[PDB]
RNA sequence: GACCUGGGCUACACACGUGCUACAAUGGGAAGUACAACGAGUCGCUAGACCGCGAGGUCAUGCAAAUCUCUUAAAGCUUCUCUCAGUUCGGAUUGCAGGCUGCAACUCGCCUGCAUGAAGCCGGAAUCGCUAGUAAUCGCGGAUCAGCACGCCGCGGUGAA
């Protein structure tokens, strides 16, 4: 439910599918098909069962899961509780370099 | 068991990848493949693909990623270019 | 971005080296804004300039990876 | 069914053991299972039952009954007569198939899990597992299925204290923590 | 009046002026295919070849000039795929790993890869520019300058009502 962890559509192209899934972009799903040795296959997916546990083998070799984010939320975790001006920011949002802030906020909040 | 209140079910058979744990029921049916002795001459179009062992928690839990190495980042990032 | 190691002034490696045979004085002033952090700095207890004021601020372990002045920060807001 | 047998061969001559009953008359059993789905909407709009009925009627294998309102209340905007719950009560090998889906393939359908929570005692052991979703079962689709309702399992068993139905349900999966 | 280190001038509930990228099918992507002009160059422009997908690194090559380099310009032209969706559009924002100069890039650089993927489907009252190689649109160069340009100063391509 659906192939991967969650988050399959159908009557779709393969490869535009597979990035669909929380942390695979563009470049995952052409290397993993590449180790498959697949295509398109067409607009419409129609994947046999076996190309589908093919490719369910090869995504269980990446840290992209449903729980990528678990890594990200307790990075962060770790940096709001040192010290932490990144932290202290990252309570209110302002990057690796900063971009003084008069207008960097329509992004993160709708100030207005 | 009263009736015509009461929808469809049958022993269907479940299976995975793996595993073969073809003894349940559902009320999901459909193409005919497998009726045999050893089991109910039912369908196992259930494909389920979590055997209660893919998430290895019945399994246990195992090592499927980590996720553990934070320290040797400044121990072994500059921590091999320390020693 | 320094693949060629990592960088501490050395008016600050000698003072804090100086340590290591006994227990750590409570004290190092310094500038502290050029300098990321080493593993031989765990335990201490570092004060901080911010152009105004040190800052006196310890040493855990998980705070050994940037530099010494995202502690003292200059900006002062409310 | 496959699970009756596992009782009745590996359940009692261990429970048995573990604290010496002075009759096998004296285990500590599974009764029933009743299913809770509260719409909590029908006050607003009636057109909600119309389907978690229905889904219900494929999670289980019986169509549901109907739940009253049986008083009145003004913030909630309840009218006695009104329906806002429907439910199912398990019992026979119903129980123990249902229960087999749940350990084996139910239950690890549901992202980022550890378990069940260790913490349901209610000092005399009826175990409950609350649910969010729905999309949880192969019984249910993905665009059939248009709501994230959820139902409230209420477990009953024979047990008088907490551990030993604890140690029970754990020979009969319940992936706790 | 004067010497030095550290911080400002980069602060953020908010109001306005100027600009850039967009809300896609004349478009998104992939593959082939040609055509300018103005100027810069000795501690600097790098040829060529080798390595890493990239930003780049290594050894080596000419050039103080119509010779050598920046530098085969990009829109263009030919096929294939994507079907009207917040979409393969949009890529702000953010995690991680790198590159370059720099005594030193948290405050407070430019750039690369991966991953995540925001508002946004032509904008009121009002208001601006423009009479021809103009308006519109697409690239090139250099001034200051280790390094950092959506700005500014010039050039050229396509080409209307």
């Amino acid at each position: 439910a659906r192939i991967a962890g969650v988050d399959i559509p159908r009557d779709k192209r393969v490869v535009v599918s597979l990035t669909y899934i929380y942390g695979i972009g563009n470049t995952t799903a052409k290397k993993v098909l590449a180790n498959v040795g697949v295509s398109e296959d067409v607009r419409v997916r129609d994947l046999t069962n076996e190309q589908t546990d093919a490719i369910r083998a090869e995504i269980d070799k990446l840290k992209v899961e449903g729980d990528l984010r678990r890594e990200v939320n307790l990075n962060i975790k770790r940096l709001m509780e040192i010290g932490s001006y990144r932290g202290i920011r990252h309570r209110r949002g302002l990057p690796t370099r900063g971009q003084n802030t008069k207008n960097n906020a329509r992004t993160r909040k709708g100030p207005t | 068991m009263k009736q015509d209140i009461h929808p469809n079910y049958q022993p269907v058979v479940f299976m995975d990848s793996t595993t073969g744990f073809k003894f349940l029921s559902g009320s999901t049916k459909g193409s005919s493949e497998t009726v045999e002795w050893e089991d109910g001459n039912t369908y196992p179009l259930l494909r389920v693909e979590v055997t209660s062992d893919s998430h290895p928690f019945y399994t246990g839990r195992q090592k499927f990623t980590q996720a553990d190495g934070r320290v040797d980042r400044f121990n072994k990032k500059y921590g091999l270019k320390d020693e | 971005s320094l693949k060629k190691g990592p960088f501490v002034d050395d008016h600050l490696m000698k003072k804090v080296e100086a340590q290591q045979g006994a227990e750590k004085k409570k004290v190092i002033k310094t500038w502290s804004r050029r300098s990321t952090i080493f593993p031989s700095f765990v335990g201490f207890t570092i004060a901080v300039y911010d152009g105004r004021k040190h800052v006196p601020v310890y040493i855990q372990e998980d705070m050994v990876g940037h530099k010494l002045g995202e502690f003292a920060p200059t900006r002062t807001y409310r | 069914n496959r699970l009756k047998e596992k009782y009745i061969k590996e359940v009692t001559p261990s429970l048995v053991e573990k604290f010496n009953y002075s009759s096998v008359m004296q285990t500590p059993k599974v009764d029933k299972i009743v299913i809770n789905m509260g719409v909590g909407d029908a006050v607003s709009n009636a057109k909600n039952l119309d389907k978690a009925v229905e889904e219900l009627a494929l999670i289980t294998g019986q169509k549901p009954l109907i739940t009253k309102a049986k008083k009145s209340i003004a913030g909630f905007r309840l009218r006695e007569g009104m329906p806002i719950g429907a439910k199912v009560t398990l019992r026979g090998e119903r129980m123990y198939e249902f229960l087999d889906k749940l350990v084996t393939v139910s239950l690890p359908r549901v992202r980022d899990f550890h378990g069940v929570s260790k913490k349901a005692f209610d000092g005399r052991g009826n175990y409950t597992l609350g649910i969010k979703e729905q999309l949880i079962f192969p019984e249910v689709d993905y665009d059939l299925v248009d709501k994230v309702r959820g139902m409230d399992i209420v477990i009953v068993t024979t047990a008088n204290t907490d551990e030993e139905s604890r140690e029970l349900l754990a020979q009969l999966g319940m992936p706790f923590q």
